[PDB]
RNA sequence: GAGUUCAAGAGGGCGUGAAACCGUUAAGAGGUAAACGGGUGGGGUCCGCGCAGUCCGCCCGGAGGAUUCAACCCGGCGGC
RNA sequence: GAGCGCACGGGGUCGGCGGCGACGUCGGCUACCCACCCGACCCGUCUUGAAACACGGACCAAGGAGUCUAACACGUGCGC
RNA sequence: UGGAAUGGAGUGCCUAGUGGGCCACUUUUGGUAAGCAGAACUGGCGCUGCGGGAUGAACCGAACGCCGGGUUAAGGCGCC
RNA sequence: GGCCGUCGCCGGCAGUCGAGAGUGGACGGGAGCGGCGGGGGCGGCGCGCGCGCGCGCCCGCCCCCGGAGCCCCGCGGACGCUACGCCGCGACGAGUAGGAGGGCCGCUGCGGUGAGCCUUGAAGCCUAGGGCGCGGGCCCGGGUGGAGCCGCCGCAGGUG
């Protein structure tokens, strides 16, 4: 019912803000903020998200259990990866893909990790 | 499956290659008939003149199955039964022209709104000239630049009319399909003619620019463009 | 902050130069916005030649140039410092403009996370 | 300029008219999906039947559909009415239907699905039939509203059959002169 | 313009109706005196039916 | 909801309705029914036919209570009954006929319309009509009256 | 929908108990807002004090 | 002047203190009443700079470095 | 029996082209504040006719009304 | 499907404003005539700006989103 | 010719080839040195690179989506698909009285909702300050002030 539930929040007011025309949504797993319905973590089934690691350097990233129904504790499952630059991208593009795990968000996962760990540093320009 | 499907793409591109190659024989040898056409009824013109002056005869030319009529006055203060003429004409702007086969029934028609268009008959190089410079198609009510032999072929291709040419002889010499031929082409517009007109609000027979002009609509047509 | 925006237009306007309403004569009685003379005599109603223009839908701007700041950017009124982060990803064609109520306390803490996420904000440090 | 009239340039029917709720939303957001890719015209017939109003979609008697599916050449086949489906007591007889509507009344499922037949909705529809193959198409009566009666020829002209508005039915309300002829007035 | 029922109604007096009543809110504080009057009936007379005769 | 109105739009517009070249005034034209005899002729005659006089024949206590008389069609004549009932033929007991009160549902007439099921009946209603009376007859059934 | 999952009873300190109870039907009935908005904006109406 | 006060730009009809209107200072100007629709001159104004703007962004070569645990795989262990 | 291309007078522009001034000066469509030169009758309403020698109007602030509420009834649309 | 030319037609409801009009080519009644009164047809003004008639409801040209380039109608081209 | 908007195309998009691109898995024989013996007809549509992108019998792999390589992806993301969204074609735009639609125009209170803002300074008021929108208006900077205030979803009205 993926669809159902995003019928009921496409503009119930949940975590939208809608400012300067432009609507933005404030979730937990949303690789991006400007979009909806392809990026919501709540609504979907599989949904990956690209999130900054707690312990300050690095990257976590977090996929959804299949699996298990609604049991919210469990449903998530994070890791973390403290590579270089290079191969934390390789391990996120190895993982969306090669899993075949909901690849609509393959390139704009890799941006998402880009920036959380090019802020992990001295301001590079 | 590959190497089937590889030949599959191979038939279709040849075959589409081997069909263009073909059209362009057929429309290029059509042209070069039309050619042979328009100069053997031009010279059997100067034929019949000659050979009627030697004997002392007359030779009375035809009347002409063509006219090329420009609206010249504006939307106001127009009369009932003339806003409907012209309206039938498809003239529904100020300097717009369509060509109108010539016949009893539309002579009538062109009385009745005289003293609203100025029309002529055109000569070859102005039917050839205002299709291919102003030639828009009516292509599902959504007028289109005609760059292509698609685009008319697509649309006339019922009445053996395929190409730019074809479209030209059918409007020229009115042929058993004129009709559609003629309502094909979008309402040309025609910019305000360069020079001036020296009066539009009389008839071209006291030294104006209004009403039957036999052949000098040639001339109109060329400050037009 | 201030990347090299996205893509850099030419933001060519038709006209923003205000739209005044007629009759600001003498009258402070009459504000400087704007009222259709909805009148039956008005000379501007009217549409005459030489009076003050009248808006009309022939003004407006390109549909992708639209709201453009002058630098390449289009705003975004941030309040506190997590909201920010949704500019963490559109951050080479948006800009986060700070809020007015804002104390000085915490703007210092906005400011320096736009720097950290190179989120271009057009109101950098105003107070101290 | 030119000199067209500008009155029927704006169209009622638009590109897309209304929907409601999210339910019916989720069907429309189909079977438009349907209308527009496929090739045929009982998905454009439907799609154009899941906008109008409650009052164009009136209510398929039991009894109707029955007189509708019995008739020759029409065995077999999945009716569907885009509106609802009533119940009818004064059918004693039994039907063997199959039929897929937006809702069917409590009494009116409770007696389909006894006699053996199958009942459908428009998101099985579009599974088994997508081009809209093997199914016969009804309307509910869409002038049998009780209004109806109102509108034509306005009463008090000569041979005018209308229902005038009135504040009951009874001795002195209806025929006083306008109604027999004794009152020196009957059209 | 006139197309419509022929009807005519009652509020036509040139003195107020305010004069007469106009709100009913008591009924949802009417509602419990009552039944604060059938639970200290009921628990008067102890035994006998509580429905009257 | 004031929100939705029209006269929320209407602000601006030196008269938002009711026009200006005649600005229409308090009350123009009679209060209510006015006329209607003499000025509003033309509305009466074609949107209410028969307004003015009387047909006769007065009573002066009328007591609706003794003139209730309501009706049941023959369609609907075996909603009145289970169904354990009427899909009964020659099943649980229920043999030759069985009985419908119609006085019970709170019908007293029996109007004759639509075909009635092959199966024999005691209608019994305190009153009846003569194709009502027929066709119950012509499925098998007979005609009982009660009172 | 159909097929009503199994749900899982916790007990007083967290550590779900054993028992389970299957999930009631009421929670897969349709969802539709606009239900629970319009019936819902009048149903606030009704503690109205009047004023005036 | 001094002083109380966080404040008297809270002073005993004193919270905030706009507009009509008036004084004064600064600036600009002046014979077709003032006022209103296009460019230049000026600005007690401000705004963003600017002795250069080697602006950033990826990928390849280069000569220096440096971590090597590090890349590669292989084995163990856990999660999906 | 097979690639190279001019691509093209080709399904809407590009330079595998250059130069200046930059710590006593640059830029501000936007949009300003004053001033100068080019075009322009005072608003609301009744009216066939408004700038009218037709009436209301000194200027500012607040308050200020074709409806609001109840009852009818009609049609339209929404949900049972 | 059967004369020419044009683009889709048919149909149901609810309906606010109006019921003070005026001008011109022509046709035309009363009058001496009227910037007068009264009628038919068409187009205008009211509801409508723009170029021209120096000025102006209604004449001639022409019908209005914001602009750049080109050419025009009616008017004109001593200087303004 | 650029731009805005309205309207029309019963428009296109679940990642598009169609400005005419004419589809499949097998079986059995003969087998095809390329395609279905419609052209001076000169009339809608039947030739020059076919049998290389990368890949085979006396290896296999239709190539684990270590990519079918797509010069468009049918399991499969463009800036792209908040379908109430995004995009492509065309025609057109004046208007009092009057009607309708859209307002992320505006005011006041209420149920939700921003782990919203606020004495490290709210409401208001001023402003040769920086800007967005055609416009209703809005946002930010500076000054004064001294305690409360705003956004989003719906709701109501003594709302301009």
């Amino acid at each position: 019912s993926a669809h159902l539930q995003w019928m009921v929040v496409r503009n119930c007011s949940s975590f939208l803000i809608k400012r300067n025309k432009q609507t933005y949504s404030t979730e937990p797993n949303n690789l991006k903020a400007r979009n909806s319905f392809r990026y919501n973590g709540l609504i979907h089934r599989k949904t990956v998200g690209v999130e900054p690691a707690a312990d300050g350097k690095g990257v976590v990233v977090v996929m959804k259990r299949r699996s298990g129904q609604r049991k919210p504790a469990t449903s998530y499952v994070r890791t973390t990866i403290n590579k270089n630059a290079r191969a934390t991208l390789s391990s996120i593009r190895h993982m969306i893909r090669k899993n075949k795990y909901h690849p609509d968000l393959r390139m704009a996962a890799i941006r998402r990790a880009s920036a959380i760990l090019r802020s992990q540093k001295p301001v590079m320009v | 499956n590959f190497a089937e499907l590889k030949i599959k793409r191979l038939r279709k591109k040849f075959a589409q290659k081997m069909l263009r190659k073909a059209r362009r024989k057929l429309i290029y040898e059509k042209a070069k008939h039309y050619h042979k056409e328009y100069r053997q009824m031009y010279r059997t013109e100067i034929r019949m003149a000659r050979m009627a002056r030697k004997a002392g005869n007359f030779y009375v030319p035809a009347e002409p199955k063509l006219a090329f009529v420009i609206r010249i006055r504006g939307i106001n203060g127009v009369s009932p039964k003339v806003r409907k003429v012209l309206q039938l004409l498809r003239l529904r702007q100020i300097f717009n022209g369509t060509f109108v086969k010539l016949n009893k029934a539309s002579i009538n028609m062109l009385r009745i709104v005289e003293p609203y268009i100025a029309w002529g008959y055109p000569n070859l190089k102005s039917v050839n000239e205002l299709i291919y410079k102003r030639g828009y198609g009516k292509i599902n009510k959504k007028r289109i630049a005609l760059t292509d032999n698609t685009l008319i072929a697509r649309s006339l291709g019922k009445y053996n009319i395929i190409c730019m040419e074809d479209l030209i002889h059918e409007i020229y010499t009115v042929g058993k399909h004129f009709k559609e031929a003629n309502n094909f082409l979008w309402p040309f517009k025609l910019s305000s003619p360069r020079g001036g007109m020296k009066k539009k609000t009389t008839h071209f027979v006291e030294g104006g620019d209004a009403g039957n002009r036999e052949d000098q609509i040639n001339r109109l047509i060329r400050r037009m463009n | 902050a201030a990347l090299r925006p996205l893509v850099k237009p030419k933001i060519v306007k038709k006209r923003t130069k205000k739209f005044i309403r007629h009759q600001s004569d003498r009258y402070v009685k009459i504000k400087r916005n704007w009222r259709k003379p909805r009148g039956i005599d008005n000379r501007v109603r009217r549409r005459f030649k030489g009076q003050i223009l009248m808006p009309n839908i022939g003004y407006g701007s390109n549909k992708k140039t639209k709201h453009m700041l002058p630098s390449g950017f289009r705003k975004f009124l941030v309040h506190n410092v997590k909201e920010l982060e949704v500019l963490l990803m559109c951050n080479k064609s948006y800009c986060a403009e700070i809020a007015h109520n804002v104390s000085s306390k915490n703007r210092k803490a906005i400011v320096e996370r736009a720097a950290q996420l190179a989120i271009r904000v057009t109101n950098p440090n105003a107070r101290l | 300029g030119v000199d067209i009239r500008h009155n029927k340039d704006r169209k009622v029917r638009r590109k897309e008219p209304k929907s409601q709720d999210i339910y019916l939303r989720l069907l429309v957001k189909l079977y438009r999906f349907l209308a527009r890719r496929t090739n045929s015209t009982f998905n454009q017939v439907v799609l154009k039947r899941l906008f109008m109003s409650r009052t164009n979609r009136p209510p398929l008697s039991l009894s109707r559909m029955i007189r509708k599916m019995k008739l020759p050449g029409r065995e077999n086949k999945t009716a569907v009415v885009v509106g609802t489906i009533t119940d009818d007591v004064r059918v004693q007889e039994v039907p063997k239907l199959k039929v897929c509507a937006l809702r069917v009344t409590s009494r009116a499922r409770s007696r389909i699905l006894r006699a053996g037949g199958k009942i459908l909705t428009f998101d099985q529809l579009a599974l088994d039939s997508p081009k809209g193959c093997g199914t016969v198409l009804l309307s509910g009566p869409r002038k049998g509203r009780e209004v109806y009666r109102h509108f034509g020829k306005a009463p008090g002209t000569p041979h005018s059959h209308t229902k005038p508005y009135v504040r009951s039915k009874g001795r002195k309300f209806e025929r006083a002169r306008g109604r027999r002829a004794s009152r020196g007035y009957k059209n | 313009a006139p197309s419509r029922n022929g009807m005519i109604l009652k509020p036509h007096f040139h003195k107020d109706w305010q004069r007469r009543v106009a709100t009913w809110f008591n009924q949802p504080a009417r509602k419990i005196r009552r039944r604060k009057a059938r639970q200290a009936r009921a628990r008067r007379i102890a035994p006998r039916p509580a429905a009257g005769p | 909801p004031s929100r939705l109105r029209k006269t929320r739009k209407l602000r601006g517009h030196v008269s938002h309705g009711h026009g200006r070249i005649g600005k229409h005034r308090k009350h123009p034209g009679g209060r209510g029914n006015a006329g209607g005899m003499h000025h509003h002729r033309i509305n009466f005659d074609k949107y209410h036919p028969g307004y003015f006089g009387k047909v006769g024949m007065r009573h002066y206590h009328l007591k609706r209570n003794q003139s209730f008389c309501p009706t049941v069609n023959l369609d609907k004549l075996w909603t009145l009954v289970s169904e354990q009932t009427r899909v009964n033929a020659a099943k649980n007991k229920t043999g030759a006929a069985p009985i419908i009160d119609v006085v019970r549902s709170g019908y007293y007439k029996v109007l004759g319309k639509g075909k009635l099921p092959k199966q024999p009946v005691i209608v019994k209603a305190k009153f009846f009509s003569r194709r009502a009376e027929e066709k119950i007859k012509g499925v098998g059934g007979a005609c009982v009256l009660v009172a | 929908a159909c097929a009503r999952p199994l749900i899982s009873v916790y007990s007083e300190k967290g550590e779900s108990s054993g028992k389970n109870v299957t999930l009631p039907a009421v929670f897969k009935a349709p969802i539709r807002p606009d239900i629970v908005n319009f019936v819902h904006t009048n149903l606030r109406k009704n503690n109205r004090q009047p004023y005036a």
